[PDB]
């Protein structure tokens, strides 16, 4: 569970057995988050001869955005050769979750302890949009801070817990609401669980219309990374 | 399940609701009110309210018997007949665009004269009601286009010699059609507000009311107002009320505006005012406009027919065609 | 915490557990119940088995990716909007599950593609169709004049007529009863297999939501985010096809066009169409430009040239 082999272009010089590690996405619509979560889910579920792992992962879907065609389209075409039986059994391993409110994220947070505990094979996470429910339990607390927030800081505090306690290494995805830009709005406990930051950007003209920026930094170190990568029917492949 | 977000109850409520750990109405009805008032703070009265308003919250072929049943209003304009597809619709919001002089303010006249013709000669037979935000309602023009209907229908039915067709102009006189027009003067936007609020019940009590006017709407709301935010959002309220009135109440309803100058380059177009949000208000829109010695008509936006030009004439006689 | 929802409970816990707090049963679950059998006295056999009962019965479990792709293989489904060019523009019709978003300017061509795909969904498949007026734009005579142009049989057209549904909302409330009630009564008529509804169409949603908009309020952002959490619901987690019209707006410092409601909307739909009129030569009648600006299958930008009056 090394970080050179996850991924070497994002990642410059970070390889070590990870204890855990935190990653959230932020940027605006329509700029590849899914896409890029679509492809390491793709480089991490094929079996270990074509490029593959072999190891479990889990999607917690709160945007309701997540598609299964563009999913088996992406690993049909990634692959060499491309069957029925071994996309089947490919899609075994993917885990699906779905939640609809802060309180029954966290319900499922708990609830998902046993089968994860069952699993030791589980070692990747995927979380996206923990931002949705923003706007929803900041105005059901009115103007007490305590009393919104409340939830989502029970949550990261499980997470946490959750993350540290197994070694995970998890995604997550935020969004762009306000305003290397960046205005926080979540819990600042949430804020300090962060290690790395990848803003998403994207370039208007149709000659670059399939190419777009990102900018990483560490948050020990500070230093800026920008990667360029060109999106694909196959997939997503750098330059 | 449906959330408490989903309901109009106060955001103290709401706020002390969440805090006491509430976030479904279903699990609301299994308690008892006074339990669940000392648990959250809350007093014997809006509690009762709340647990109030929880509990108060047509195929096509039906809609289409009630298009047929009811009729169009006719604009004594053949051709603006045919291309509206028999005159102005009930139940939809109809604007009325065009340079001063052209003639808005003797069409909305000629609605309201017309509106309360007889069903048997293909009218609606009902009342109209006026708002005034200009002053330029003139009795005697109402006067001067009621007689000339007079004329015009006691001649068609003397030609065709019906029996109930004279019954029906029986009562149709000058004094009957002129007590039927209900005249109403706003001078600020709030005045025109008040009356709009107080439109519903009005209606409610006269429920032959068949037309509603509001003679000029760019006027209270084009002078001394520097937020436009406000503005805007005041007037999405308004069309949302006009529409919502027209479709609950089976009216027939008409806005008068005004156009304005837009420049780019060197060229000058005439557009309608009040920004650009206002054009997806308006369910039919028309357009009047000069060329020449001639007057034109032009639907600009509708969802039932195509675009069309029509010329019309304004005559002693009122609203006519050529 | 509330009684007689699962077996175990009794009279007197439930008042010795006011120690801690009455809010939910995140009381329960998200504590240490190490102390609780000495705060107040409890056994600790009874207190896991009862947990781990109630945390059951409330959340949910994960399910394979392999049963997905095999129920997913007999349940979605694709539905044609009944033009050529958006049926190769968006993959031959829509995909049930998911949010499609047309937005344009004033009477470019929302509520004519609405009303055509409508029709279409009524007679060439035969199925039950919801219609949500918002702002007065549906007029009974275009959809026969689309039945006309389709077949010619009477009973045809008024049994197709008789599977669509009209439901007048002039505000956010009465849309959002309207939705509860459709999601109420199909989740309760799940055992029947008859007269469901499988497409649903919002005339307008910027009409009843811009009125809130505007200010320093927040009532407004928190109903239209419920509205499209209700909806991104009904789609996916009831496998629906659900289609929303939308207004355009012009930016300020860049003057590029925008859809409206602001960014916090901008996320909600998954597939984007754009409307605009091609100025100059060609222009009125039908002629219309349609373009792809989001889609999660395909990429963006695309162009397509079709017309709203050949049908
Ligand atoms: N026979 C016809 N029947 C109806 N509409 C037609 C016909 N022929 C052409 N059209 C066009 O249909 C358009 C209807 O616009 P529509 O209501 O679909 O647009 P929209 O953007 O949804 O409007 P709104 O913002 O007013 O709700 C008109 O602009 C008109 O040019
Ligand atoms: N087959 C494809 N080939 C090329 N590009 C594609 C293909 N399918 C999708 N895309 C592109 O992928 C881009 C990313 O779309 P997607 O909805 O996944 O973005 P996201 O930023 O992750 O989502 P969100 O906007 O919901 O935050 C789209 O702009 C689209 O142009
Ligand atoms: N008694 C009449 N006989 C003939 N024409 C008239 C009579 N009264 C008014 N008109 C014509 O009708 C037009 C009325 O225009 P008007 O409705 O006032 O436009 P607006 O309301 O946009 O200012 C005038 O141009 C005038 O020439
Ligand atoms: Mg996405
Ligand atoms: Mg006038
Ligand atoms: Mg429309």
């Amino acid at each position: 569970s090394s970080l050179k082999e996850i991924e070497p272009n994002l990642f410059a010089d970070e390889d070590s057995p990870v204890h855990g590690d935190i990653l959230e996405f932020h940027g605006p619509e329509g700029t590849g988050k899914t896409e890029m979560l679509y492809h390491l889910t793709a480089r991490c579920i094929l079996p270990k001869s074509e490029g593959g792992l072999e190891v479990e992962v889990l999607f917690i879907d709160t945007d309701y955005h997540f598609d299964m065609l563009r999913l088996v389209t992406i690993l049909e075409h990634r692959l060499s050769q491309s069957s029925e039986e071994i996309i089947k059994y490919c899609l075994g391993r993917f885990f699906l979750v779905y939640c609809s409110s802060s309180t029954h994220l966290l319900l499922t947070l708990y609830s998902l302890e046993s089968m994860f505990c069952s699993h030791p094979s589980l070692c990747l996470l995927i979380l996206d949009s923990l931002s949705a429910f923003y706007w929803i339990d900041r105005v059901n607390g009115g103007e007490s801070v305590n009393l919104q927030e409340s939830t989502l800081r029970k949550c990261s505090q499980c997470l946490e817990k959750l993350v540290n306690d197994y070694r995970l290494v998890l995604f997550a995805t935020t969004q762009t609401i306000m305003q290397i830009d960046y205005r926080p709005y979540l819990c600042k406990a949430w804020q300090q669980l962060v290690k790395h930051r990848m803003f998403f950007s994207k370039q208007d003209d149709s000659q670059s219309s399939n190419q777009f920026s990102l900018v990483s930094r560490c948050l020990k170190s500070n230093s800026l990374k920008k990667h360029f990568f060109i999106i694909g029917e196959s997939g997503v492949e750098f330059c | 399940q449906r959330d408490l977000v989903s309901f109009p109850l106060s955001p103290a409520v709401r706020v002390k609701l969440v805090s006491a750990g509430f976030q479904t109405a279903e699990e609301l009805l299994e308690v008892k009110p006074s339990e669940l008032s000392k648990e959250v703070g809350i007093s014997k009265a809006e509690a009762l309210e709340t647990l109030q308003i929880i509990r108060r919250e047509c195929t096509a072929l039906e809609l289409l018997e009630q298009e047929h049943t009811q009729g169009f209003i006719i604009t004594f304009c053949s051709a603006l007949d045919d291309i509206l597809g028999g005159g102005v619709p009930l139940m939809k919001t109809t604007e009325i665009c065009g340079a001063p002089g052209v003639g808005k303010t003797q069409l909305c006249m000629q609605l309201a004269v017309d509106v309360q013709i007889p069903e048997c000669f293909g009218g609606v037979a009902g009342e109209a009601v006026f708002i005034d935000t200009e002053g330029s309602f003139m009795v005697d023009r109402v006067v001067d286009l009621a007689t000339a209907c007079i004329q015009h229908l006691q001649l068609i039915a003397e030609k065709h010699k019906g029996e109930e067709h004279r019954k029906a102009l029986e009562d149709f006189t000058l004094d009957n059609i002129l007590s039927h027009i209900y005249y109403f003067r706003c001078r600020d936007y709030t005045e025109l507000l008040a009356q709009v609020y107080l439109l519903p019940d009005f209606l409610s009590e006269h429920s032959k009311v068949r037309l509603v006017i509001v003679d000029g709407i760019a006027f209270p709301f084009r002078h001394d107002l520097d937020d436009l935010s406000l503005r805007t959002r005041l007037l999405n309220g308004l069309a949302q009320q006009m529409i919502s009135l027209a479709n609950n109440h089976r009216l027939a309803v008409i806005l008068t505006n005004q156009m304005t100058t837009k420049i780019d380059r060197n060229q000058a177009l005439l557009v309608p005012a009040l920004g650009e949000s206002w054009g997806h208000a308006a369910t039919i829109r028309l357009i009047f406009h000069w060329d020449r010695k001639q007057r034109l008509a032009t639907l600009y936006k509708s969802p039932s027919q195509k675009e069309c030009t029509v010329l019309f004439q304004i005559k002693p006689q009122g609203f006519r065609d050529t | 915490l509330r009684v007689g929802l699962c077996p175990g409970l009794t009279e007197e816990m439930i008042q010795l557990l006011r120690s801690h707090r009455i809010k939910t049963v995140v009381d329960l679950v998200s504590a240490d119940l190490e102390e609780v059998a000495q705060k107040c006295g409890l056994s600790y056999k009874a207190l896991v088995a009862l947990r781990r009962v109630l945390l059951a019965q409330f959340s949910a479990f994960p399910v394979n990716g392999a049963d997905l792709y095999e129920e997913l293989k007999t349940s979605t489904a694709i539905l044609s909007t009944g033009i050529g060019s958006l049926d190769k523009l968006l993959d031959a019709g829509l995909y049930t599950g998911e949010v499609t978003e047309i937005v344009g300017g004033p009477g470019s061509g929302k509520t004519q593609v609405c009303l055509c795909m409508a029709a279409n969904v009524a007679h060439g498949l035969q199925q039950n169709v919801l219609y949500v007026d918002s702002n007065g734009g549906l007029t009974a005579s275009r959809l026969l004049q689309l039945l006309q142009a389709k077949t010619q049989d009477e009973e045809e057209q008024a049994e197709a007529l008789r599977r669509i549904q009209v439901v007048h909302a002039f505000d956010i409330f009465q849309m959002l009863d309207v939705l509860q009630e459709l999601r109420g009564t199909v989740a309760q008529q799940v055992t029947g297999s008859s007269g469901t509804v499988k497409v649903v169409v919002v005339d307008s949603v910027t009409a009843v939501v811009s009125p809130l908009l505007g200010g320093q309020q927040r009532e407004g952002l928190a109903l239209m985010m419920q509205l499209a959490r209700e909806l991104k619901t009904l789609a996916r987690d009831l496998g629906m096809a659900v289609v929303v019209t939308n207004h355009i707006t012009r930016d300020r410092d860049s003057g590029r066009l925008k859809p409206a409601l602001g960014r916090s909307w901008s996320f909600v739909p998954s597939t984007r169409i754009l409307l605009d009129t091609i100025e100059g030569a060609g222009a009125s009648g039908g002629r219309r430009m349609a373009c792809l600006a989001k889609s999660s299958r395909q990429p963006t930008g695309f162009q397509e040239m079709v017309d709203i009056g050949t049908w």
